[PDB]
């Protein structure tokens, strides 16, 4: 039942995202409501989060692949829909496998940007 | 007021999520 | 049930003593035991600033509110209240809270002079059912005692069917033992002792 | 041939059931028939001595597995060879207590029900009910 | 001469949840009795 | 958006037509009659399934100690052949039918819909959705 | 259910064969309700007989009331699970 | 002069009387036999019920008393025993699981349970190291009721064992019991969590092997013998006499137990 509910919610959110994409093409991305400016964000992370690196492509693309278990998939998407991961950057979900990969990539991004600030603050 | 008075795999995600966001706040500070 | 058994099955009616008094008294030892740990320490003793009985206080309140009956005027719930109404509400609320804490569960007046939040109505409804449920159970177990039946609740089961669909005797055996032992024991607890 | 080979492997522990269910006297009878012991013993004779000894030992252990854990703990304290007699005496004693408790006719009906629930033969039930009655007096 | 049977396949013992008579005693022990039923089903599935 | 009486009742009827398993004759006809007579006007469209589930399986009148009918209760499955012989607009069954419907509607609006309209927590929102899905799939 | 079987037969007699049930036909329904113990159904039949037939037999009415009181004394007036209170997030929709 | 302490825990008077007769006839009166309810040394406990003051419940397969059916088997079954309170009081094994459901604080009980499990784990790993096995088998009842005591047991037992460098394999009660009775040679060291079912399994194994004496390690530090049947009690007495420094008497009792289990007293 949880799997079915999560899948339907994702589909509904994606459908709403397409409808909102029509309106951001009319009034720019502010003029919708607060709710439809949180739907867009969590539904611009779902789209980025649906991409997965395949182990078969390790040689060509270099990046190591991921095999996401079904249990992880349901929880990972379920948490995103509720809004638990509303502070993670959008790009952390692009070509990553599982929720843990999202978090580790966030560490590598937050720490990476830390050096950039110390550089840009200095020099 | 009473609620304030009173107070494993999922913990790791919470730890990482908290720690991940900990640096995001620190970078903003300085 | 695969495999003819090595032995028959018989009722596990081993010990006959288990007198309800002793078992209930043992049940009373557990109840007092768990409650003390849950609650902790008995709160520090408090000395009354004045001496007065609850009955005396209630009589004084009745006398105070009786002289203003003619002056007292009713009004719509949404309309502002009067001094007499406010005094009556406060006094009755305190009195009935004290009574409910003591044990005088007179719901008719508690629902009037204490209910001011829908949460309060919820609590009253939950409490009202609980008291009635205990009364019926005590009467039922008294009537059950009058009828000399095992106190422990009996699951509606046909054990001849149980062995049939089951594949082995061991799970069925134990299941019989548990319910049979449950039926033998009575789940009553000492009343006055707990209230002390 | 396949049945005997599968039974030998199962008793040896090499191959377990589909659901990893315990290899009890109940489950072995479930999948290999009522007289699995007889056919297995005859088949084992076509095997070297070591395998024959293992088959005999495993069969004996399986027969001991025919009792529940509680019965084994209560009755098998003084060895397995004396388990059957001790259990029978304990079973007989329970019958005597029941007879002295709730008469005989009800006990006769109860024995009939238990024999029905135990898959026991009418002769064994009659032998048991007669023995307990004789023990009473 | 095709496959005959998988001797290593037992039927799973189909558990049945014990049902208690609907009385006031059951209402009082509704939580108590439900736990026993759950324990019974767990025992049946695992075996003991 | 002008919403007249026909529009409201039509929308509720469409929501009720959503089914997964066949519905017993008594349950289906009773629910249709309630919607037809406007008892569901105050009930939100998304909550119609939950309202129907309570009406059929549960009984709020018995729950909140406000029962006055003698025979017309939804747990009496034998009324199906009396409803099929007399009609729910008979002098015999019409009087009790209205009473239980009015009590059920009043209790539902007072207790359930009011709370459902006061949910903002994300966890509560998710819980409410799961409840609605279960109700939709079961009456 | 005997009551369901008999009511269906009356429906066939009334709505399809166009034959009006007589007092005897309705008195075989009331007897079953008393015998079965379905006092709530007996109430409806009692009104049915009074509305259509020349009243209801007194003995059956009194017997039906007696069954209702015994259930009331024994706490069986309504199914038990219906009286259990439940909230918005506590109703275990199945 | 010397004293042997007899503890009775759910044992029929016949077994206790037989034990008293055996010791009196074999010892000859040099060592007195006093009865009590708790002891730390020179103690024999008769009856299935666990006595008060024991934290480990180890049992092995003695070479001398091996049944012909179980010849050559070598497996050590250690049951962890939590501290035992008065019969009326709630036992720790049950309090640790029900108080959590009731919301009561469970800090002291957890601490006491942790200490007992650590001691039991230390005993189990010591036996495993002595025997040379690399992995031990933990046994936990998978009932939903025991969803807290077992969880702590696994959390602590695996922690201590992994710290020692050995492996742990968790299993239930039915599967292990069937394996131990049917194919016990595939298990070297098996630890059992403190549950009634585990106690029955330990008794069943101690009896099916041919009747043995279980060793209980107490809080005070020591080993006390435990039996439940005529043969098991006789072996327990024989081991106890051996500990006191009596070899010939111990051998005679062991020989009598092997020959005539139910009537050792008359046999010797």
């Amino acid at each position: 039942v949880d799997h079915y509910n999560v899948a339907q919610d994702v589909v509904q959110m994606l459908t709403k995202y397409r409808e909102l994409q029509d309106i951001i093409a009319v009034l720019g991305i502010d003029e919708l409501s607060e709710e439809d400016k949180l739907i867009v964000d969590r539904a611009r992370k779902l789209v980025k989060f649906l991409s997965q690196p395949f182990q078969v492509a390790e040689v060509f693309t270099g990046m190591t692949g991921h095999y996401v278990q079904l249990d992880d998939t349901i929880d990972s998407f379920s948490g995103l829909l509720m809004g638990t991961y509303d502070q993670v950057p959008e790009m952390a979900f692009y070509m990553v496998g599982g929720i843990n990969s999202v978090l580790e990539k966030a560490k590598k991004m937050a720490e990476e940007a830390a050096e950039l600030e110390k550089m840009r603050r200095a020099r | 007021e009473a609620a304030e008075r009173n107070p494993t795999g999922d913990n790791a995600r919470d730890r990482l999520l908290k720690e991940v966001l900990a640096l995001q706040a620190r970078i903003n500070q300085r | 049930i695969s495999g003819v058994s090595p032995l028959l099955y018989f009722p596990p009616t081993t010990t006959s003593t288990t007198n309800r008094e002793d078992q209930i008294n043992k049940n009373t030892n557990i109840a007092i035991q768990m409650i003390k740990r849950y609650k902790g320490e008995v709160p520090p003793h408090y000395t009354r600033k004045s001496s007065a009985t609850i009955e005396q206080v209630e009589k004084e309140i009745d006398a105070l509110l009786g002289g203003a009956e003619k002056l007292r005027k009713t009004s719509t719930d949404d309309q502002p209240m009067d001094k007499l109404t406010l005094m009556e509400r406060c006094l009755r609320h305190a009195l009935w809270s004290y009574h409910k804490e003591e044990g005088r569960y007179d719901f008719d007046q508690i629902g009037r002079w204490v209910v001011y939040t829908p949460e309060d109505e919820v609590k009253l409804a939950q409490l009202k059912r609980e008291v009635e449920a205990k009364e019926k159970l005590a009467a039922l177990r008294k009537r059950r005692e009058e009828e000399g039946l095992p106190g422990g609740p009996v699951p509606r089961i046909n054990w001849p069917q149980e062995y049939s669909s089951f594949i082995d005797r061991e799970p069925v055996v134990a299941k019989r033992i548990r319910y049979d032992t449950l039926a033998s024991t009575t789940l009553e607890r000492d009343e006055k002792q707990i209230e002390s | 041939s396949t049945k005997m080979q599968t039974l030998h492997k199962l008793l040896t522990g090499e191959v377990s059931f589909k659901n990893k269910a315990p290899v009890k006297d109940c489950n072995i009878v479930h999948q290999f028939g009522e007289n699995w012991a007889t056919e297995l013993s005859a088949y084992a004779k076509t095997l070297p001595a070591e395998q024959q000894k293992i088959i005999v030992r495993q069969i004996a252990r399986v027969k001991l597995t025919r009792y529940t854990v509680a019965e084994l703990a209560a009755y098998c304290g003084d060895g397995p060879a004396l388990l059957d007699e001790t259990a029978r005496a304990a079973n007989i004693e329970q019958g005597v207590a029941f007879v002295k408790a709730k008469g005989v006719e009800a006990f006769e009906k109860y024995v009939a029900e238990e024999s029905t629930n135990a898959n026991w033969k009418p002769e064994e039930a009659k032998k048991f009910i007669e023995d307990v009655k004789a023990k009473a007096k | 001469r095709a496959d005959e049977v998988d001797y290593t396949n037992l039927p799973a013992p189909k558990p049945q949840k014990t049902v208690w008579d609907d009385n006031i005693e059951t209402e009082v022990l509704r939580k108590y009795l439900d736990g026993l039923s759950q324990y019974d089903m767990e025992e049946a599935k695992y075996g003991v | 958006q002008v919403q007249t009486i026909p529009m409201i009742r039509g929308a509720r009827f469409v929501a009720l037509f959503n089914q997964k398993q066949p519905s017993y004759f008594m349950n289906a006809i009773v629910s249709l009659y309630a919607c037809l007579n406007g008892y569901l006007d105050d009930v939100k469209v998304q909550y119609v399934k939950f309202y129907e589930y309570l009406l059929v399986h549960r009984d709020l009148g018995i729950m909140y100690g406000t029962a006055k009918n003698k025979f017309f209760y939804m747990y009496v499955q034998e009324l199906n052949y009396l409803i099929r012989f007399f009609t729910l607009n008979s002098p015999i069954l019409h009087g009790e039918l209205e009473e239980m419907l009015k009590q059920h509607t009043h209790l539902f609006l007072q207790h359930y819909q009011s709370k459902m309209n006061a949910i903002k927590s994300e966890k509560d929102v998710k819980a409410l959705k799961n409840l609605l899905y279960s109700c939709k799939r079961a009456v | 259910s005997k009551f369901c079987a008999m009511m269906d037969l009356l429906e066939e007699m009334q709505h399809r064969n166009r034959l009006k049930p007589n007092e005897e036909s309705w008195t075989w329904v009331m007897k079953e309700c008393v015998k079965s113990g379905q006092f709530r159904l007996g109430y409806c039949i009692q009104q049915v007989m009074e509305t259509e037939c020349k009243g209801c037999p007194a003995d059956l009415v009194k017997a039906n009331e007696a069954n209702a009181q015994k259930a009331k004394t024994e706490g069986k007036e309504h199914p038990g699970h219906l009286s259990q209170q439940a909230g918005l997030f506590d109703v275990k929709v199945e | 002069s010397k004293q042997l302490t007899f503890i009775s825990a759910g044992a029929t008077a016949a077994v206790l009387q037989s034990a008293s007769a055996i010791v009196s006839k074999v010892a000859g009166g040099r060592v007195q036999t006093k009865t009590a309810k708790e002891a730390g040394r020179h103690a024999v406990v008769v009856g299935p019920e666990t006595p008060i003051g024991v934290h480990t419940a180890v049992t092995e397969v003695p070479k001398s008393a091996q049944d012909p059916l179980f010849s050559g088997v070598s497996t050590v079954v250690v049951r962890a025993v939590l501290p035992r309170a008065a019969p009326d009081s709630v036992q720790l094994r049950d309090a640790l699981d029900v108080y959590a459901s009731a919301g009561i604080d469970t800090k002291e009980e957890v601490r006491s349970a942790t200490e007992a499990f650590k001691k039991s784990a230390e005993v189990a790993v010591g036996k495993a190291k002595a025997k040379g096995v690399k992995r031990i088998v933990l046994v936990v009842k998978q009932a939903s009721k025991h969803n807290c005591i077992n969880e702590l047991f696994k959390k602590i037992s695996t922690e201590t064992i992994e710290s020692a460098g050995l492996t742990t394999e968790v299993v239930g009660t039915a599967a292990v019991a069937n394996q131990l009775i049917v194919n016990p040679e595939s298990l070297g060291v098996v630890l059992l969590n403190d549950v009634a079912a585990t106690e029955q399994i330990e008794l069943a194994f101690a009896g099916v092997v041919g009747g043995v004496s279980r060793v209980y390690h107490t809080v005070e530090g020591g080993k006390i013998s435990a039996g439940h049947s005529f043969k098991s009690v006789a072996l327990a007495v024989a081991q106890e006499l051996r500990e006191l420094g009596l070899s010939s008497e111990a051998d005679k009792v062991e020989a009598a137990a092997s020959k005539n289990p139910r009537a050792v007293v008359s046999a010797l």
